[PDB]
RNA sequence: AUAUGGAUUCUUCACGGUAACGUAACUGAAUGUGGAGACGUCGGCGCGAGCCCUGGGAGGAGUUAUCUUUUCUUCUUAACAGCUUAUCACCCCGGAAUUGGUUUAUCCGGAGAUGGGGUCUUAUGGCUGGAAGAGGCCAGCACCUUUGCUGGCUCCGGUGCGCUUGUGACGGCCCGUGAAAAUCCACAGGAAGGAAUAGUUUUCAUGCCAGGUCGUACUGAUAACCGCAGCAGGUCUCCAAGGUGAACAGCCUCUAGUUGAUAGAAUAAUGUAGAUAAGGGAAGUCGGCAAAAUAGAUCCGUAACUUCGGGAUAAGGAUUGGCUCUAAGGGUCGCGAUCAACUUAGAACUGGUACGGACAAGGGGAAUCUGACUGUCUAAUUAAAACAUAGCAUUGCGAUGGUCAGAAAGUGAUGUUGACGCAAU
RNA sequence: UUCAAAUGAGAACUUUGAAGACUGAAGUGGGGAAAGGUUCCACGUCAACAGCAGUUGGACGUGGGUUAGUCGAUCCUAAGA
């Protein structure tokens, strides 16, 4: 329901003491005129709202998964 | 900006009831471009190799037009009950026996 | 009603016409030592009250149902 | 060509039974009940609409922040700027005239 | 009539439970003279006037 | 219920902007004031949504003697949330006659126009999150079975006196000016309460708990209601596709729904319903009863009389198909380029002289009696010249009153009234 | 309205398929208000009822079915009581 764009505020949500699950969604989308790309969306299930972080860079998406806390439950696709 | 259209005709050809050469010749004499037929002025090129039929066009052409012409040729030889025009991927078609 | 027990994790009971949802939840916990997620009730066309009691995920409605004796 | 129905038991076209036709993710047309439109708060002196004040139904003002319901000035969410200006000028001039009438 | 008071529905429930034929074993009792249900009601013949 | 983060304070209860006002927050008791709730109808205009129409492309289906890059069909995005988006209105600069601006509709300006730059309401629209993982359309595989599995595509546009509906700014009308209360908020006021080794803010963010009781099936009618019934009667309301056409008319069709009403054979009289007639044309009859004739649109032409508004579609004439063309009437950009609407007028050609070709669709004129007109009544034999009506006139009454009500009353109607009123003819 | 098949002791009337038609969006379509009260759905079944028929049914017998903090009632006031 709410979209977050800052990377720093996304990491604190994963350890807000009220979050239990998260999901990773991969979408294959095209750019303005050329070849497609891989879009990754990180959704954090809060108590009252769902927070979604959308990044279009595949390289940065890999780093965020590694830094994701192990306690948080992650659903793939 | 020429688009490629490929038709796989191997399945009816192996039976022996379909002639790939006749099908390719039919498209040459019936593809309308900017009006009537016979105006394929280095705009529509149809090749043949015995297993696939490749149509390369730069003028007004579409897959729906290609299926429309194939069905007309298919019934002309009384083969609608056995052969069906099926699309596998985009701009890639085949004849199913 | 048996399909809800197997599939929906819901126990179906006939209850007193004077009982509200607070009393039904309290009675189920004390009689059967289970936890209740929510209670839905209706008045049947014959004049009796039916309650749909859904248990929490920590409990299974199937093993409680045969523990009571009905199946 | 797809036709819709009311989603409540009120079958009459009253003010509180207005609908809007929308298309759902399921690909079908369904009626949607809309509430009555709100009215802007008015000035207490001239009756004109107040600038900078949210337009909501009366009970919705209890859910929004105070900044939505006032303007940073005397008589903020009650009178408009021009009426407040006239109040200050009138108050000063009359009181000055009272002093010279005393003497 | 879909939106109905509790009094109306409670009387509707009572009429529903009374709409049955005579139990068969009643006719086998000693000195029985009841042959059928004389107070049977159907929705197409006589209204309840509730 | 309550903690944390943030904000504020040692200038105790925040700062910015000339201003309109802006923001994540940014003490406020009694009392007082204001706003919202909260409102008629009609007319044209602007904008939005759904629908309708249509182009390209990716799929599926139908037709194929011949023709048809063709005919039909799928291509969808909720509540909610963030950013953004406006007619009106308002603020600052400036100071107008050679008056300017301006709506379809002529209203506005030294009480400050035009113009330049700003602020605001968020109906509404756009992007993003919700959300493609859903739904929709297809292809390829297993298979008595609990029955699935793997794949692709789901895209980009155009048009409007169109239809339905919402809304905005306006305009016409009244001796008619077109509810109330619960409930919610703001402001004025300043009673109290608060800081330095510390407190307040639950109108900023996040987190915790709970939300009872009754109704909820179905019909809504040529079979579920009422008429003695499974009765051609009666009974409130929402959604509304294509063509023809002015049209929610009539006629044909798509979606969806029905195909129900005792049947078979035969075709006498008399019927009921629907029709046509040579010549004459109301001679019929109490009486033109019934039927016929007229009928749309464009153009020409139109009397007595009149309250000057009408009479009037008066009367009386002409034209109407199909096809191939011509001319005029626009938008957007830098005189050119480019794109998109049915409206009107005119000309050749063509025919068994037909053409509002079905459907749809006024007979008219000269006078007399009577009621001015629109309106109203004898449900189930009388719709009228009867009643009502505006207008006119008469009558009573200044409240300790006139007219009227009640068994009585510390009782009522006119009266939330006051002679331009009320009451009685 | 017609043909065929299925079911049945029995079919102009039940079911399925095929064909021909109609309502023609102010409908013979899709929902509700008042009113009715189980007529809704399944299984079994045809003495009576459906002014012919009946294997069918709003019939007969036996059962199943109506789930709300957000839709209404409940709260407010109107003429009035
Ligand atoms: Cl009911
Ligand atoms: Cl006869
Ligand atoms: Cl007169
Ligand atoms: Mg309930
Ligand atoms: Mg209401
Ligand atoms: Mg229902
Ligand atoms: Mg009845
Ligand atoms: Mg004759
Ligand atoms: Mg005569
Ligand atoms: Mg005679
Ligand atoms: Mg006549
Ligand atoms: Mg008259
Ligand atoms: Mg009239
Ligand atoms: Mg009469
Ligand atoms: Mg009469
Ligand atoms: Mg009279
Ligand atoms: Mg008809
Ligand atoms: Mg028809
Ligand atoms: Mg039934
Ligand atoms: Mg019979
Ligand atoms: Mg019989
Ligand atoms: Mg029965
Ligand atoms: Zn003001």
């Amino acid at each position: 329901a709410r979209e977050i764009t800052d990377i720093k505020q996304f990491l604190e949500l994963t350890r807000r003491a009220d979050v239990k699950t998260a999901t990773v969604k991969i979408n294959k989308k095209l750019n303005k005129a050329g070849k497609p790309f891989r879009q990754t969306k990180f959704k954090v299930r809060g108590s009252s709202s769902l927070y979604t972080l959308v990044i279009n860079d595949a390289g940065k998406a890999k780093k965020l998964i590694q830094s994701l806390p192990p306690t948080l439950k992650v659903n793939r696709l | 900006i020429a688009k490629t259209f490929t038709v796989d005709v191997s399945s009816p050809t192996e039976n022996g009831v379909f002639d790939p050469a006749s099908y390719a010749k039919y498209l040459i004499d019936h593809i309308k471009v900017e009006g009537a037929v016979g105006n394929l002025g280095n705009a529509v090129t149809v090749t043949e190799d015995g297993t696939v039929v490749t149509v390369v066009s730069t003028a007004k052409f579409s897959g729906k037009y290609l299926k429309y012409l194939t069905k007309k040729y298919l019934k002309k030889n009384q083969l609608r009950d056995w052969i069906r025009f099926v699309s596998t991927k985009t701009n890639e078609y085949r004849l199913a026996f | 009603a048996m399909k809800k027990v197997e599939d929906g994790n819901i126990l179906v009971f006939q209850v007193s016409m004077k009982a509200n949802k607070y009393q039904i939840k309290k009675a189920v916990k004390e009689l059967y030592e289970v936890d209740v997620l929510k209670v839905n009730t209706l008045v049947r066309p014959n004049g009796t009250k039916k309650a749909y009691v859904r248990l929490t995920a920590d409990y299974d409605a199937l093993d409680i149902a045969n523990r009571i004796g009905y199946i | 060509a797809q036709r819709v129905t009311f989603r409540r038991r009120n079958p009459y076209n009253t003010r509180s039974n207005k609908i809007k036709v929308v298309k759902t993710p399921g690909g079908i047309l369904r009626a949607q009940h809309v509430k009555k439109l709100a009215t802007r708060p008015k000035c207490g002196d001239c009756g004109s609409a107040l600038q900078g004040i949210s337009t909501l139904r009366p009970r919705q003002y209890a859910t929004v922040s105070k900044t939505h319901k006032t303007v940073s000035r005397a008589y903020g969410g009650s009178r408009c700027a021009n009426c407040v200006k006239e109040r200050i000028i009138r108050a000063f001039l009359i009181e000055e005239q009272k002093i010279v009438k005393k003497v | 009539a879909a939106q109905k008071s509790f009094r109306i529905k409670q009387k509707m429930a009572k009429a529903k439970k009374q709409n049955r034929p005579l139990p068969q074993w009643i006719r086998l009792r000693t000195n029985n003279t009841i042959r059928y249900n004389a107070k049977r009601r159907n929705w197409r013949r006589t209204k309840m006037n509730i």
